[PDB]
């Protein structure tokens, strides 16, 4: 047991209810290409092309061999590229229900499978890219494994789903998903939970490791720096229950499994729940009727590290289980910087909101300042719990030292590791950013 | 770069360098003696209040204007009269005659002293006109002489006639003196009770009065010797019962 | 008096024993002894050098070439030969050619590297064939106002081992040559009498070495084409010296003597399927015809081909007939030609401009996926850049965009 | 045992052989970009000031004080050059080594490596040896004491220089000018043991 | 020709202190005091010259293990007679040098210019190249004595030009111009103002 | 109203206006006035409410119960002093000679002895406020050439740095020394770096600094802590340094100083240095907030108590600031002042935790040393914050190496 002691638990309004029921009816899906890191697609499909679920729409020019396939079965109706011809995003528009099939097994032949046999079965449905590599956040390459796997079977961001909900219905098929991984991984499957219970896999080398604390309690970056630190020689996949649940129904029915149980919440939301959607779906279309009147901004994922879905992007991401609503903060206030905060969130305690212990924040999409330099008065400690030099470790990443970044340990880090720092900086400077350029730089640099 | 080549061409650099810096160092040995003889004298007249300014004139200024007179420093009696030119350094050599670790040794750090010391009375004529007396320690490398007023032992100006060389041109903090455009006139800090004292004071009281040495500014380090160099002036070891002795009679 | 003796001699003795024991020092801190260049662990190729100086020099007299573009300069970084075994450092001279990921390795820039101690190489691409060779003109017909087209005899009637796309480094000793020796065609000279380009001259005192790429493809035995421009100073400082190579080139004629050095290259094809583009502008000629050769003549190769060139005006064009055969024989090539600045006299009836404009706004624009072809480029450093900017603009990848200049 | 300590504290504190009596300030400028290096350059010249001062302490004593050799004869006049012919030998061997076992730190010096022979704190700390008239022990405590101070100052100066990664300087001030501001910057923080009398 | 050329050079376009480093120690200590540094310029220039003269006429025969002691036994024996034949003759001026005939020989700038030119140049160049660095050094010397003096006691060269409040004047001093930050504040300006006239001097971002 | 005037007259100062020069002012104005109105454009779409302008603004406000005390007690000192020197006839043609003397007493007030809190208020205003509209004035010029010359945005910092550097120096200073102190501290320490977060020194200490080394007449001595006109007077730490807690008098009153009056802030002085008392009211509510480091500040008395009570067991026999306890070392000088305000500056000290505390110690242990053994300075703080300032690198470069250490090893 691993208990976090420095983090922040945002407060955020509007937290979901931990039911389950339907949701809107969806009538487009898309895969977002800008999302996935260090991908420049090679087309297999172009608008009016009729596709099967499990149809191949694209594959990576950088990576060989692994296949981007569709959701559901319909019609492709846009290619959307912007800036340099960049693609942003292939959309598909629902009808049939024609698909690919594969293989099925029994529940006990699952834990003795050959390993290049669940990689050729992985990579051809498509959900390998479920997958993704510390360091630098990739999809592995067909022709590597890896001593660890990493499952997140919980969930600390702000109105986040409760895993445990969800799993409980599927536990047969989360079992198999693990017993997979377990056949899968050259050394052991790492199970990071809560102290709750979960169904368990019965194979020596699925391990369940309990974490508490605030945020970040609940990252894979925080999970593989307590239990399998990571270098340039020592690399880990990641994968969350979900996609866990989907491995399992793949290699238990021989058909892509594209359900998708999702939280919608908000301080915008009238009734702030979970709703049963399907994989990449339309959220102009899932938030129909469902929010205050006015302008608002409606993010794919969490408030702390999610994407901003507007036009061609707005759509369920690949790896976000969440799509947060909430007002947009363009007002204007006479000395505002000045007045005494009641209803202003801080780390630090320059306000009088933090003596209302348990209160909660309509946040809005305001930044409260302007851009300024760094003065570290010392907000980054008060958030990273993992064994770094926060401070130092943002002023190489500002100053664009890369190679100081990396013997920092920067090798170890996401973009969703620096969420909170880039929350709590008094400079208004944005993290996650500057580190992908640095990731980029150590990457291309060889 | 074989090892003949380099021995010999060593060995030849070294002969042709060492050979002329040799010949330039101790061919004028004679000539520097007597340069240095030079900038003591007139050093020494030009405030004794006597214009020996160089040798265009000195031929007629020296031998014509003092006489030598040496006493032994400690009794206040003349032994012998070769201190035309004297230098009590030169004389001090031999080991650490009549002792300086007693309690003066702030100011004697030398630990070194002749039995004899030089004196300086402007007796050309037989008559003491003026004084003038030298002291010498350590701390910078203090040794001066002193002129001040009727008062207690000469008359007008002495302005602190250093004796070769000052330690700086004005690099850092050391004001033994302002050069020789020094501030100095009817200077006081002896007394005639053998009690005198110096402190580090300045601000237009020393143009006429007493206390004229600041000789730095916030550290009072590289001037330490020189404030301190007059507590040595309680007599005895000073010049004996001279500095009750002053303007009293006899030596006068 | 004596003084002076015992200053002399002390001095010396201190003097004389400080540099005792620098050499003392010297003989247990310095190898003194040879080493052994070891290559692909091989008995033989083992070269024996003294302990100093550059390792291309001991590589060059050791009878094992590799590319000199800078001439042991170390600016050129071309020289990366791999290390194994102890050689030191990376010099920051050679961390601006040379990545870590190849730097991991042991890829070295022999222009810096200094034998010391015994160390094991890797040459790559069994490099051994190259040889020099006394080569014998065949013809030097002008084809451009500014362009020659050379032919080589090869000695005793060999033939290069080359791939397209390859080239050779030409070598000529000490001479002085006037202009008024080249023999340009007066439908040429109408432009060399209105600039007076006569009266121009370029002397030679030491032997240097330039390398040229070659205009002809593998089933062209026994001969060598080149195509070569003349290095006239800039037109805005005329008193500037001409170009030394350049001019030694122009002035040769049928039957006389030079000496090539060996064959080398990397502005290879690519061995994929996806369509081949082809940009070539004035000089470039030479690569884009051995490529577009050996691609078409001998691997007959059933790939989608385009070749488009950049001349500065109908004066300047050349290869018209075999690249017409090449068309029209060839369903799969297709060949344009762009003026820069077409004149009255031409009667210029095609596309105009820079090539790059005349592709984008004919071909690339309405294109299906213009990142999925391969690009293959060889001109002024001007076209370089501007095809470069506009192929990114259209979401090109850097590994699809081949580039040859001359001289990196 | 108190005059050891007192002499090793007053060289490398109180009179400090870069930020108090200013010496060798070309290569305290030039090499202390990256600690990495300046670490290096400190240990180095630790080494040949405390083999240098203590040698030519022996020569001065025995061979070139007035009348150490024969009565009346006195050597005084070849000093500089004595000394400037020790140390030159000294680093010599020094850059032997270097070249051998060092080449990052023969890089990164270059031209500098052979003026390690001209750093005017060897020759300072050897002429204030002459001047104060140390002994045997006080020369080797005193040259220890001097390549201390000087590797502090150049270590602090490195520091503060890795950490101005982060300053937006004008084009024009980048580099040496910045470097001379920053040092004049660093002679004021160490001018609060001026007044100690140690 | 190119003799001008080659003297005015490393006054402002190659200047030993503003674009290399050397002479600092020396630039720092005496430019309290223009006459100290008048005569520490034409000290340096002329021992720099023929240092580089003697050294460039033998520079075929020195070794590679002794360079730096025949250098310095050169430069050594140089500075010791003008020292002593200054002390026989210039007896004036020799005692207002006095402590400063040290740091000459250690100055950077004579053992680095006999380094980097007297051993691959030729006798007369190699003199002219010395002159040439001392006009260098001496422009950056005056320039900061100049502002030192005046600042710091109302006077150039001596003659007093700003009349002080201790003699009866309307000037106050400024004691920071007698101490050594002084001198690095002024050089770091001075090198903002070369570099920002000269801008092919600015060193490259890093 | 002044929304509206703010957006009309805003098109002068974008590219093609009247004024497109002074868009860095319009912008300085418009952003006080009003918050920007911005909204979040890349992630972490929530952010803090926190900035600089309140990391100042609350800083600036700490100081206030210590400001108006230093005003209060400077004018208290100087009409006790000058009562003390004058009477009468004196007394009257001293005060017509005297500006402050003479607008205090037409404002109102009265010079007498028996002068109420508002008369020595109004005195001690007369004293404080020009200096600090000196300081203002002359440095947010520099600050705002640079902002336009280099075309950056004008920020806060200078807001602190002023009242800095203005309650630290004595009553008495000119206003010509104090605008070349400002625009040495605000130019050479910062502005060359990149101006504030981008500086290595402490810019408040620098400019007291360059007028303490350059000008030390005015800065130091006896003549300068007392505003009164032709009184000589020693202060507390210049009087235990020649005999000990024995000597602490004040001479205007015929007083002894004792440990309730150094506390409270009965003494002459730097202007803002002498209530121990308010300082510490007004440091706790900035280090309550998190805005000052109660690592720096534990840190520096660690090292404080540790060297005072090694003298004190050490003892001497000439040397009477040997026995000065650590409770009588915290109530005398600028030691809380410096400890409160500019040990804490964040940009100029150490960036980690463990070097904070090493950062403190070497503070603390500076300058009790400098108030010790270093006869030449009677007080060390300003020196002491100074000579940390270039090891605080030095302290994060080893906590750095033990961290790379551990990370190598795989346990971090
Ligand atoms: C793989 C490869 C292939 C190549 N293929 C070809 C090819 O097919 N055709 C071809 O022509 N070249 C080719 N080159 C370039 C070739 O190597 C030579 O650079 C070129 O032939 C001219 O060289 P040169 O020595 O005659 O002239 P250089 O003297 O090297 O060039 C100097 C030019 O600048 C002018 N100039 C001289 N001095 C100055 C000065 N001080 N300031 C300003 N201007 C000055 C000269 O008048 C002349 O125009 C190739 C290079 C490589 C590496
Ligand atoms: C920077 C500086 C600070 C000084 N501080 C004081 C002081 O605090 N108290 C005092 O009485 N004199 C002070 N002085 C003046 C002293 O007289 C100073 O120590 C003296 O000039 C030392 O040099 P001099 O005695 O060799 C200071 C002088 C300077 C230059
Ligand atoms: C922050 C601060 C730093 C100070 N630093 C010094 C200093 O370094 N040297 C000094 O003589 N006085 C310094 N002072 C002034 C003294 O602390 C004190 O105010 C003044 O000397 C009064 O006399 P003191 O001897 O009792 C400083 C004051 C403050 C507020
Ligand atoms: S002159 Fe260069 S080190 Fe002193
Ligand atoms: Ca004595």
């Amino acid at each position: 047991m691993i208990t976090i002691k420095k983090g922040l638990d945002l407060p955020i309004a509007g937290t979901p209810s931990q039911v389950i029921s339907d949701g809107k009816a969806i009538k487009k899906v898309a895969l977002l290409g800008e999302e996935y890191v260090g991908m420049r697609p090679t087309m297999h499909v172009r608008v009016g092309d009729e596709v099967k679920k499990a149809q191949i729409l694209f594959e990576d020019k950088k990576n060989p061999g692994v296949k981007f396939t569709s959701p559901v079965s319909g019609k492709v109706v846009e290619i959307n590229r912007g800036a340099k011809r960049v693609l942003q995003s292939v959309v598909i528009e629902v009808a049939g229900d024609d698909q690919v099939t594969f293989d099925k097994f029994e529940a006990n032949q699952l834990a003795s499978l050959n390993r290049d046999a669940i990689k050729t079965q992985l990579v051809e449905s498509g959900l390998w890219t479920a997958f993704r590599t510390r360091p630098f956040s990739k999809v592995p390459a067909i022709d590597s494994t890896s001593e660890a796997i990493f499952v997140t079977a919980m969930d600390t961001n702000p109105l986040a789903a409760e895993p445990t909900v969800v799993i409980n219905e599927q536990s047969e098929a989360f079992v198999a998903g693990l017993d997979v991984l377990s056949a899968l991984t050259t050394g052991k499957v790492y199970v990071c939970k809560k102290g709750t219970s979960l169904p368990r896999s019965q194979q020596p080398n699925v391990e369940e490791h309990v974490f508490d604390g605030p945020h970040p309690a609940g990252l894979a970056g925080t999970h593989m720096h307590f239990l399998y630190p990571v270098s340039a020689d020592h690399v880990a996949w990641s994968i969350n229950y979900q996609d866990v649940i989907a491995v399992g129904q793949l290699f238990l029915t021989g058909e892509l499994y594209t359900q998708r149980v999702v939280s919608l919440a908000g301080p915008v939301v009238n009734k702030p729940r979970l709703v049963r959607t399907v994989m990449g779906a339309s959220l102009e279309q899932l938030v129909d009727s469902e929010i205050m009147p006015g302008e608002v901004r409606i993010i794919s994922g969490s408030v702390l590290s999610g994407t901003k879905a507007t036009g061609p992007h707005a759509y369920l991401g690949r790896y976000h289980l969440q799509v947060s609503v909430l007002r947009e903060g363009r007002d204007k206030e006479l000395f505002g910087w000045a007045m005494p905060g009641k209803n202003k969130f801080s780390v630090t305690r320059s306000f009088l909101g933090h003596l209302f212990k348990g209160q909660v924040y309509n946040m809005t999409t305001t930044t409260n300042g302007s851009d300024r330099s760094m003065v570290p008065i010392g907000n980054y400690e008060k958030v990273m719990p993992l064994d770094m030099e926060p401070t130092l470790l943002l002023r190489d990443l500002c100053a664009g030292d890369s190679d100081s970044a990396v013997r920092l340990g920067a090798l170890e880090l996401d973009e969703e590791d620096l969420a909170l720092c880039t929350f709590v900086c008094p400079g208004k400077y944005e993290y996650g950013q500057l580190l992908r350029e640095c990731l980029d730089k150590i990457e291309k640099e060889g | 770069d074989s090892i003949k080549k380099t021995l010999f061409v060593v060995i030849a650099l070294s002969l042709v360098c060492s050979i002329i810096v040799s010949a330039a160092a101790v061919g004028l040995r004679d000539k520097q003696k007597e340069n240095a003889a030079l900038d003591k004298q007139s050093k020494i007249l030009q405030v004794a209040g006597i214009e020996a300014k160089g040798s265009k004139q000195i031929v007629e200024l020296f031998n014509k204007s003092i006489e030598p007179r040496l006493v032994d420093f400690n009794t206040g009696d003349f032994v012998e009269g070769d201190a035309a030119n004297y230098d009590q350094r030169k004389a001090a050599k031999e080991a650490s005659e009549s002792i300086k670790l007693t309690a003066e040794q702030d100011k004697a750090k030398i630990q070194r002293r002749a039995n004899v010391g030089v004196v300086y009375l402007v007796k050309d004529g037989d008559k003491t006109s003026k004084v003038i007396l030298p002291v010498h320690g350590n701390g910078l490398w203090s040794m001066m002489y002193a002129f001040v007023a009727v008062e207690t032992d000469g008359n007008t100006v002495s302005g602190l006639t250093y004796y070769e060389q000052g330690e700086t041109p004005g690099l850092g903090g050391e004001v033994e003196n302002p050069a020789w455009r020094a501030q100095w006139v009817g200077k006081k800090l002896f007394d005639e009770n053998h009690k005198p004292a110096i402190k580090i004071v300045k601000g237009g009281a020393p143009q006429g009065s007493e206390h004229g040495v600041d000789g730095l500014s916030g550290a009072t380090l590289t001037s330490n010797g020189v404030q301190n160099t007059f507590d040595f002036w309680l007599g005895d070891m000073g010049f004996g019962p001279f500095l009750t002795k002053v303007r009293d009679g006899g030596l006068n | 008096m004596s003084t002076i003796i015992f200053g002399v001699v002390m001095f010396t003795l201190i003097i004389l024993a400080l540099v005792l024991v620098i050499l003392f020092a010297k003989s247990k801190l310095v190898p003194t002894g040879d080493i052994t260049i070891s290559i692909n662990g091989d008995p033989e190729k083992a070269i024996v050098t003294q302990p100093g100086g550059k390792l291309l020099t001991a590589l060059a007299g050791a009878g094992v070439f590799v590319s000199s573009a800078c001439g042991g300069g170390g600016s050129c970084g071309q020289c990366r030969v791999k290390i194994k075994s102890g050689g030191g450092d990376i010099l920051p001279t050679e961390l601006d050619h040379i990545s870590k990921g190849e730097a991991r390795e042991g890829e070295r820039l022999a222009c810096q590297v200094a034998v010391k101690a015994d160390m094991d190489l890797e040459l790559p691409e069994e490099i051994f064939g190259v040889k020099k060779w006394e080569c014998t003109v065949i013809s030097n017909d002008n084809k451009a106002t500014f362009i020659k087209e050379l032919k080589l005899a090869i000695p005793d009637g060999e033939s290069v081992p080359f791939r397209a796309g390859g080239y050779i480094q030409i070598e000529a000793p000490a001479h002085h040559v006037k202009y008024a020796d080249f023999d340009v065609p007066e439908k040429y000279r109408g432009d060399w009498d209105k600039f007076n380009l006569f009266r121009y001259e370029s002397k030679v005192d030491e032997p240097i070495i330039r390398a040229y790429s070659m205009a002809n493809y593998p089933e062209e035995f026994g001969i060598i084409m080149l195509n070569v421009r003349i290095a006239t100073p800039p037109p805005n400082n005329p008193n500037v010296p001409p170009g030394q190579m350049s001019s030694y080139i122009w002035s040769l004629k049928a039957g006389d003597k030079c000496t090539i050095s060996g064959p080398f290259g990397e502005f290879f094809a690519k061995d994929t399927d996806a369509e081949m583009v082809f940009i070539g502008g004035g000089a470039g000629m030479a690569p884009m015809r051995s490529h577009i050769f050996d691609q078409l003549k001998r691997l007959k190769s059933k790939r989608k081909m385009s070749y488009w060139y950049g001349a500065r005006s109908k004066r300047e064009m050349f290869y018209v007939e075999d690249f017409d055969g090449l068309a029209a024989e060839n369903d799969n090539f297709v060949w344009h030609c762009a003026l820069s600045d077409p004149q009255p006299e031409d009667n210029w009836t095609g596309y105009t401009g820079f090539i790059h404009n005349v592709l984008y706004e004919n071909y690339l624009k309405d294109h299906e996926a213009p990142e999925d072809c391969e690009y293959y480029m060889c001109g002024p450093p001007m076209m370089n850049a501007a095809v470069i900017n506009m192929l990114k603009n259209l979401g090109v990848e850097e590994e699809n965009i081949l580039l040859d200049d001359f001289g990196g | 045992m108190e005059h050891y300590i007192s002499l090793l504290v007053k060289s490398i504190f109180i009179e400090n052989m870069a930020l108090s009596f200013f010496l060798g300030m070309c290569t305290f400028l030039a090499v202390s970009k990256k600690v990495k290096t300046s670490f290096g350059l400190g240990i180095a010249v630790i080494v040949v000031l405390t083999i240098s001062v203590p040698v030519n302490n022996l020569v001065y004593n025995l061979v070139l004080k007035p009348d150490a050799l024969v009565e009346g004869v006195d050597l005084s006049f070849l000093n500089f050059i004595t000394f400037i012919g020790v140390i030159a030998a000294l680093v010599q061997i020094l850059e032997m080594i270097l070249d051998r076992f060092f080449p990052p730190l023969y890089n990164a010096l270059g031209i500098f490596l052979p003026l390690i022979t001209v750093n005017c704190a060897i020759f300072g700390g050897v002429s204030f040896m002459v001047q104060r008239d140390y002994s045997f022990a006080e020369s080797v405590v005193y040259g220890f004491g001097s390549g201390v101070g000087w590797m502090l100052a150049i270590v602090a100066l490195a520091g503060i220089r890795e950490k101005m990664k982060y300053s937006d300087v004008p084009p024009g001030l980048r580099g040496l000018g910045i470097t001379f501001i920053t040092a004049g910057l660093m002679a004021l923080g160490f001018m609060s043991f001026s007044g100690v009398q140690l | 020709k190119e003799l001008k050329k080659s003297v005015l050079a490393p006054v402002l376009d190659n200047n030993p202190i503003a674009l290399q480093v050397l002479g600092v120690c020396s630039a720092l200590a005496v430019t309290t005091k223009l006459e100290t540094a008048f005569v520490m310029t034409l000290a340096v220039m002329f021992v720099t010259a023929l240092s580089n003269f003697f050294v460039s006429l033998i520079r075929n025969h020195i070794p590679n293990s002794v360079r730096i002691i025949v250098q310095m036994a050169i430069i050594a024996s140089l500075v010791i007679v003008v020292d002593q034949i200054l002390k026989a003759y210039l007896y004036d001026i020799s005692k207002q040098l006095s402590v400063f005939v040290g740091l000459i020989i250690t100055n950077c700038i004579v053992m680095g210019r006999a380094e980097a030119f007297a051993m691959k140049s030729e006798p007369i160049p190699s003199f002219i190249d010395g002159i040439g660095n001392g006009l260098g050094y001496g422009f950056v010397l005056m320039t900061v004595g100049f502002f030192r003096e005046l600042l710091g006691s109302g006077k150039l060269f001596g003659l007093e030009v700003l009349p002080l409040i201790s003699n009866g004047g309307w000037y106050q001093p400024n004691g920071l111009m007698l101490l050594a930050p002084s001198a690095f504040f002024l050089i770091g300006f001075m090198i903002w103002a070369i570099r920002t006239f000269k801008p092919e001097q600015v060193e490259a971002k890093e | 109203g002044l929304k509206k005037f703010l957006e009309d007259i805003e098109h002068h100062f974008e590219p093609g206006g009247k004024h497109e020069k002074w868009f860095a002012l319009y912008e300085a104005a418009a952003t006080l006035f009003y918050t920007p109105g911005l909204v979040t454009k890349r992630s972490s779409h929530v952010r803090d409410s926190v900035d600089l302008k309140r990391i100042m603004i609350m800083v600036w406000l700490a100081v206030f119960p210590a400001m108006f005390w230093g005003m209060y007690n400077a004018g208290g000192q100087a009409i006790a002093a000058l009562n003390h020197l004058y009477s009468g006839d004196q007394l009257a043609a001293i005060v017509a000679g005297n500006w402050h003397y003479w607008l205090t007493e037409m404002l109102g007030g009265t010079m007498s002895s028996d002068a109420g809190w508002g008369s020595k208020m109004l005195l001690g205003a007369t004293y404080f406020l020009p200096i600090y509209a000196t300081v203002f004035i002359v440095g947010a010029f520099w600050e705002v050439l640079f902002c336009m010359v280099r075309k950056h945005e004008v920020n806060e910092g200078f807001f602190v740095t002023s009242i800095l550097f203005a309650l630290i120096v004595p009553p008495t200073l000119p206003l010509w020394q104090a605008a070349l102190g400002i625009t040495f501290g605000v130019v050479v320490a910062k502005e060359v770096f990149g101006g504030t977060g981008r500086n290595f020194l402490n810019p408040a200490l620098a400019g007291r600094a360059f007028l303490f080394f350059a000008y030390p007449a005015q800065i130091s001595g006896d003549l300068v802590w007392t505003a009164a006109d032709g009184y000589s007077g020693a202060t507390a730490l210049s009087q235990w340094a020649q005999g000990g807690a024995g000597a602490l008098i004040n001479n205007a009153t015929g007083q002894t100083i004792t440990w309730m009056d150094a506390f409270i802030g009965n003494i002459p002085g730097s202007i803002g240095e002498v209530s121990t008392l308010a300082l510490m009211i007004g440091a706790a509510f900035i280090v309550y907030m998190g805005i000052a480091s109660w690592r720096i500040i534990g840190g520096v008395m660690i090292g404080m108590i540790l060297l005072s009570t090694l003298f004190n067991v050490i003892g001497s026999d000439t040397n009477a600031m040997f026995n000065m306890p650590w409770h009588w070392h915290l109530v005398l000088g600028g030691f809380a002042f410096g400890m409160f305000f500019m040990a804490t500056d964040p940009v100029s000290a150490s960036f980690t935790n463990s070097g904070k505390w090493a950062y403190g110690i070497l503070i603390g242990v500076m300058c009790v040393l400098i108030r010790v053994v270093n006869p030449a300075y009677p007080e060390g703080m300003m020196l002491a914050i100074l000579f940390a300032n270039l090891f605080a690198p030095l302290f994060d470069h080893v906590v750095v190496e033990r961290n790379i250490k551990r990370r190598l090893a795989r346990y971090g």
